RNA sequence: GUCUACGGCCAUACCACCCUGAACGCGCCCGAUCUCGUCUGAUCUCGGAAGCUAAGCAGGGUCGGGCCUGGUUAGUACUUGGAUGGGAGACCGCCUGGGAAUACCGGGUGCUGUAGGCU
RNA sequence: GCGGACUUAGCUCAGUUGGGAGAGCGCCAGACUGAAGAUCUGGAGGUCCUGUGUUCGAUCCACAGAGUUCGCACCA
RNA sequence: UUCGUUAAAGA
RNA sequence: GUUUCCGUAGUGUAGUGGUUAUCACGUUCGCCUAACACGCGAAAGGUCCCCGGUUCGAAACCGGGCGGAAACACCA
RNA sequence: GGGGAGUUUGACUGGGGCGGUACACCUGUCAAACGGUAACGCAGGUGUCCUAAGGCGAGCUCAGGGAGGACAGAAACCUCCCGUGGAGCAGAAGGGCAAAAGCUCGCUUGAUCUUGAUUUUCAGUACGAAUACAGACCGUGAAAGCGGGGCCUCACGAUCCUUCUGACCUUUUGGGUUUUAAGCAGGAGGUGUCAGAAAAGUUACCACAGGGAUAACUGGCUUGUGGCGGCCAAGCGUUCAUAGCGACGUCGCUUUUUGAUCCUUCGAUGUCGGCUCUUCCUAUCAUUGUGAAGCAGAAUUCGCCAAGCGUUGGAUUGUUC
RNA sequence: CUGUUUAAUUAAAACAAAGCAUCGCGAAGGCCCGCGGCGGGUGUUGACGCGAUGUGAUUUCUGCCCAGUGCUCUGAAUGUCAAAGUGAAGAAAUUCAAUGAAGCGCGGGUAAACGGCGGGAGUAACUAUGACUCUCUUAAGGUAGCCAAAUGCCUCGUCAU
RNA sequence: AAAUGGAUGGCGCUGGAGCGUCGGGCCCAUACCCGGCCGUCGCCGGCCUACGCCGCGACGAGUAGGAGGGCCGCUGCGGU
RNA sequence: UAUAGGGGCGAAAGACUAAUCGAACCAUCUAGUAGCUGGUUCCCUCCGAAGUUUCCCUCAGGAUAGCUGGCGCUCUCGCCCACGCAGUUUUAUCCGGUAAAGCGAAUGAUUAGAGGUCUUGGGGCCGAAACGAUCUCAACCUAUUCUCAAACUUUAAAUGGGUAAGAAGCCCGGCUCGCUGGCGUGGAGCCGGGGUGGAAUGCGAGUGCCUAGUGGGCCACUUUUGGUAAGCAGAACUGGC
């Protein structure tokens, strides 16, 4: 286990786990929901993620310490079944390591230049989301202190939004409450499934 | 006693030191690399041009200069 | 030390885009291929018997020799010391022409009917393509409505 | 690989298609008091040990199996040679497949 | 206003389902003695013409799926050239120029050449 | 490349001035003995390395080839 | 020709 | 660390010239014996290291890991 | 027949050797949308296979799925429907292919002879490979046409010498015949270090010309590793996160270890340890002055100003340790 | 053991040594020198001698393997094997065929000749240890002795002094 | 927090000689303009050493290297 | 007195053999050869580089190409308008598959919830058992949804590459052909005639011979490969040492 000072900012091309690669061990994490994962979209209005300012890569470890940091203030904020948290980034970069000593010089020099893979980190645009918490209308301080306790874990600066969109939909949440009764969105599970004009009319049938 | 193996660093410099040159000047079009029954077709008809053009063409050069 | 083969890296380039497989159209055959036509090279990758090297796609060149179903075209090829003419044997399948030289025969087809006018009539022509000229001293308009003013908005995330 | 016994191919002396019989190129013993044989003697007569070299280091493991054709038809004899690439094992003229055989491995 | 034979552009013309088809034509159909090839006149060939538009086919329709085109995305993401611009870096901002795509929305869905026949 | 030798039952072997395959150890089933071994009897097991040619018939004749081995010679 | 072992006691 | 090789019933192995579960020891049942050893006849016992790709078909051909066995790791 | 003589010990290489072939040729990426473009970069190959898997013509459509049908089951055979490439095309991939370049069937060797041109690598040299032609003799098809190997991208080889083939060929030396020998044209025998020498090791007894183009000390860049701090706090601490600690994560400092590179030094900077001796730093072991404890006293532990002064005698090991 | 040696970095555990062995040789010979001669050294010598080797006083022993590499013995019964000689064809050069001297092979001996000497598994009333047994295996499977040695990486092995 | 004592160059600087935005002046290089002179090159004038004499214009750095000129020099030979 | 140089002699250290011994000394071949060090002698003027392609037992070297100099030759402006050229732009005309974007689009990964019911498999429940029937998990399908891809892609930039912008070009009339062929059909060649004012800016061009040096490079903005990083190693455009 290396230090996360030495696996940092982008300097390769993504390198995937694929039919090439054949080498990578398991990532850290393996789970990405931790709230009430069966939720429906008009129990939890609101939701506060977290958004990148640096071009940098997150590790899986980093992803598996901030979201056990995370659900561990929602259970002891909110409880269990209370906040459904998402996070956002999926880790796919495979960094490399070239390892030796394996206190002599008398092993291996640059013989040998490409290197073995070590773990799975994960490239992070500028703005794009790291987490996600869909909670209640009471709950928008807890959600602001969850991610600020995973603010510190991550590297980097990074800050938060309390987003204008009906919780992860990308439908706003002025829009929901008087578009989702007359017309157009229909709930499905805890996503939404929008509905053009342009069906069938059997589907408009089945409506109404 | 590793060297530096291959480069095309300072190359088209030295490609324009003296001005990259078109071939510019082919008038009448070399002949050589056209297809062989062509060129049975071709000088065949160049030599009894050369046989018998004469005197079709001299009273026809006679006739469209009295015209003109 | 990359093996420098025939088409080595001809992953994209000789490919048939998308929609566009199968049977070859005939009317890439059922053209007028005659000496000095100034065509362009477009590599196939239905018929592999004449590709005329991963080098040449996309110039154009000059016909000098017509064959029963393949061209020959002088092409200016760029190596290392200069550019040099050199004579390729093409298929017909690879081989579209250039309008450019179509465009210029319009050109000179409309100089002349121009220059007939001006020799008939004593009227001067211009006929020479002057680009693009700066804008004259030409009049707006306003009337009806104030101009609209613009204001730069505020930063929302 | 399988060629067969006969073949019907250009024979450059009656310049017409003539069946051939077709048969394995023997290298052939070589014959003394040839030019380079006689001055590799002469050269190899007297105290100089091995003067041209000997071929050590072999590494292809096939040859080009030559074919010699015959011409079949009577007083033209038209004999040549036709090569064929690198084959490791050679069936002569015999021994063809079909494509309904069992396996029965 | 159409069809047949050969086509050019290759989905604006493919796929699913439902209606319409007067007259030539296309077909389904009617049988193996010769030409014919099969386990099978099912397929391919041979001389038909008793019925039929049920099917192919030709039109139309589907708040149809796809296809093409146009807005939006967006002067955004990118990007040629420049700075003794910012920042520890990460990268970002400015001058001069060029400028894309998915979501979302709207419209169409065949055009024709040659030769021939029907109203 | 030259000359010469050996390929047989599961194992070791025999078998021409060619009419064709056996011995021993193996396996199975009987008998003998109070029981085993030896013994006696009766069974099973060969593609005789492969292809071709002569002969009516080839393990044995010849040719070519396939594995093993023995010396010998080496102008690219 | 070969064929191994069977304690403590119990009259 | 590098280069070769191996992994198969509880145990040591054979077996690919792709398309089996093979031998020997051990366990259980029954026999011979007065009863044990010895002997006999059966039976069970296999993830062919784990996970994938090739094909009609894989343990076999290949790859990534897992755990082992040999050889090297020298001059300053 | 090392008793003696002569000669050789490939090249690349983050020093050499071992390991490997990146030494000849291919596929995709690096490769920055013409092309070219490096590393002992990445992932995978090749020194073969095929008388058909070549050439033509004709017929048919594959992989997979659904529904049925005696034994029949998950897979045995038949039939119907969906079936745009999800199969197959000899092999490693890329491209391409549906009345097809795929499967089956029928005939055939065009995988034949010969002179030029052009493309590829490229110096616009060669080999290899390929393309369009041309002239004979043919195959298939009804004809159109297609075919001078494999659907394309690789699958291979110079001079000299040997061997074979051809003309009813030339010279065999003063002239004839005949054997032989030489030549002309094209196939083979092969240079894998693949534009091609015929080649084992050791030298600590070594020598010469050189190199810091090139290692073994230090010094220089970096800090992987070592050492030493900090950040958020799930928990330990009977209670209680922070008296003392602190995982999962994360940000740093230093060159007291080790590693990486080769920048100087090869017409030499004397290369371990110990003895003696001077000076400096603080990340403080004690002493001076203080803050906090789970500080009752004592004894400890954690911090601050702080390097002024001390920081031993010995048994072992050449020891650093 | 006394002795000897890297003069000018070593004085030794190095060399030599008596003892123990082995092999060649009966002189037209063994081992050697020489460009040459039946020329020379051993030789003015004759197996208690000469020449060439390993080990290194005395005591006690000299384990087992001829698979390999050498050395040696033996046979035209027998493969291969060069000139010269023989036979045939031809006008001849030339070609072909048989026979075959040493050597190699075929058979034996030789380890005080060079040399070599195993890994597994289960088994005795607590446990370990395992006389014992079974399997693959070589040519033989390290025997008598000895030891972390001047010979042991782990290792500053374990116990005692 | 780092080892000899030491580095915004030092000295010093706080109503700035620090920081950010700027304004007006000021200082100079072999850079630019004008001018004098040398040389090279280009174009040219004249029937005044023609191998000399003027005329106009543009430019001059440079290791390896390549040319041209030398009324630079040393030694000897024939003319002078 | 005897042993004299690849010889002698050695109780063996390769020790001694005239201060030299893992092969003595003197002279000759011999001025041995070296791709390897060091050096290379007057001035001024003018021009002025390369560390790169390919090949070699090639890697400290050489050959070839490139960069450079010298010597010229063929021409042209010099008295409404010549030809030609360009590290440049415009006008058209084609070419690409990188940045981006996408995967409710193919290939490959990957998250979560919902709806549906053919299916076999785990549970209890209606109960002699029963696809007679009920709930849930399993898996499948449908419509969504999260995150990507140097060796994925429908779309697709900026930058860039080729071509044309005339008198060597247009148009008309005619002869030849053994090529081709319904056709005086097509296509090439040849002959004669008529009209040059045909994008912007800049520039006087073309061509022949001989040859030195070079064949160890480095740095910077940007695009990038390996490495944690390096004043590390390796590529691309341009500039500089
Ligand atoms: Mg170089
Ligand atoms: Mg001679
Ligand atoms: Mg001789
Ligand atoms: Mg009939
Ligand atoms: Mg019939
Ligand atoms: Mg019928
Ligand atoms: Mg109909
Ligand atoms: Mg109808
Ligand atoms: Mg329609
Ligand atoms: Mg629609
Ligand atoms: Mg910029
Ligand atoms: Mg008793
Ligand atoms: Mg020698
Ligand atoms: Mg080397
Ligand atoms: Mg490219
Ligand atoms: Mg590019
Ligand atoms: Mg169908
Ligand atoms: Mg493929
Ligand atoms: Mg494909
Ligand atoms: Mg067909
Ligand atoms: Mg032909
Ligand atoms: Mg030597
Ligand atoms: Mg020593
Ligand atoms: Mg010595
Ligand atoms: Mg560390
Ligand atoms: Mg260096
Ligand atoms: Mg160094
Ligand atoms: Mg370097
Ligand atoms: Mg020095
Ligand atoms: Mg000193
Ligand atoms: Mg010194
Ligand atoms: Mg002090
Ligand atoms: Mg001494
Ligand atoms: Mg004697
Ligand atoms: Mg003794
Ligand atoms: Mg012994
Ligand atoms: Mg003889
Ligand atoms: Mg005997
Ligand atoms: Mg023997
Ligand atoms: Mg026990
Ligand atoms: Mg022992
Ligand atoms: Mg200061
Ligand atoms: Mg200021
Ligand atoms: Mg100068
Ligand atoms: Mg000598
Ligand atoms: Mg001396
Ligand atoms: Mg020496
Ligand atoms: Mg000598
Ligand atoms: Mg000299
Ligand atoms: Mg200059
Ligand atoms: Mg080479
Ligand atoms: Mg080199
Ligand atoms: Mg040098
Ligand atoms: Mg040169
Ligand atoms: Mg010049
Ligand atoms: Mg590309
Ligand atoms: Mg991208
Ligand atoms: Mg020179
Ligand atoms: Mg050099
Ligand atoms: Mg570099
Ligand atoms: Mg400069
Ligand atoms: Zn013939």
């Amino acid at each position: 286990r290396r230090p996360a000072r030495c696996y940092r900012y982008c300097k390769n091309k993504p390198y995937p786990k694929s039919r090439f690669c054949r080498g990578v061990p398991d990532a850290k994490i393996r789970i990405f929901d931790l709230g009430r994962k069966k939720a429906k979209v008009d129990e939890f209005p609101l939701c506060g993620h977290m958004v990148s300012d640096e071009y940098e890569q997150l590790s899986s470890e980093a992803l598996e310490a901030a979201r056990i940091c995370a659900n561990k203030y929602m259970v002891k904020s909110c409880g269990k079944d209370g906040f459904h948290i998402r996070v956002r980034l999926h880790p796919f970069h495979v960094i490399r390591i070239n390892k030796m000593l394996s206190a002599d010089r008398l092993q291996t020099g640059m013989r040998g230049a490409f290197g073995k893979p070590q773990g799975t980190v994960a490239r992070v645009h500028i703005g794009q989301v790291i987490m996600s918490i869909r909670t209640k209308l009471q709950n928008k301080e807890h959600v602001i202190e969850a991610l600020r306790r995973a603010k510190f874990k991550f590297p980097g600066r990074q800050k938060i939004h309390i987003s204008k969109k009906w919780g992860f939909t990308k439908f706003n949440a002025d829009e929901f409450e008087d578009m989702v009764a007359e017309k157009r969105l229909i709930p499905d599970g805890c996503g939404v499934k929008y509905i053009p004009n342009r069906g069938p009319l059997d589907k408009w049938r089945a409506l109404h | 006693a590793k060297s530096k193996n291959h480069t095309t660093h300072n190359q088209s410099r030295k490609w324009h030191r003296n001005g990259i040159k078109k071939p510019r000047s082919q008038r009448y079009e070399s002949l050589k690399g056209v297809d062989p029954k062509f060129l049975r077709n071709m000088r065949f008809a160049k030599k009894h041009n050369k046989k018998g053009l004469k005197k079709m063409q001299a009273n026809n050069a006679k006739a469209m200069s009295a015209r003109a | 030390t990359n093996t420098k083969g025939k088409r080595r890296g001809t992953r994209y380039m000789f490919s048939r885009p998308f929609r566009k497989h199968g049977v070859v159209p005939l009317a890439t055959y059922m053209r007028i291929y005659k000496k000095g036509d100034i065509v362009d090279i477009k590599g196939m990758g239905t018929v592999q018997k004449g590709m005329p090297h991963k080098c040449y796609h996309g110039k154009t060149g000059r016909v000098y020799n017509v064959t029963q179903h393949a061209v020959g075209i002088v092409v200016n090829k760029q190596v290392k010391g200069k550019i040099l003419a050199k004579r390729i044997n093409v298929r017909i399948e690879h081989i579209k022409h250039s309008k450019s030289r179509d465009s210029f025969l319009k050109r000179v087809k409309e100089n002349d009917q121009k220059k007939k006018e001006a020799k008939e009539k004593g009227t001067w022509v211009q006929l020479k393509r002057q680009p693009a000229p700066p804008r004259e001293a030409h009049f707006v308009r306003t009337n009806g409505k104030e101009p609209e003013l613009l204001e730069p908005i505020p930063y929302e995330f | 690989v399988n060629v067969p016994k006969t073949r019907r191919t250009f024979c450059k002396k009656c310049g017409k298609h003539q069946p051939h019989k077709v048969t394995q190129y023997k290298k052939g013993k070589d014959s003394l008091y040839a030019q380079g044989k006689r001055r590799y003697d002469r050269k190899q007569s007297g105290y100089g040990g091995q003067t041209k070299p000997i071929f050590r280091k072999k590494a292809k493991t096939t040859k080009k199996i030559v074919l010699r054709l015959e011409c079949v038809e009577p007083n033209c004899r038209s004999k040549r040679m036709l090569a064929i690439k690198r084959c490791k094992h050679f069936e002569l003229g015999g021994d063809k497949k079909r494509k309904g055989q069992v396996i029965q491995f």
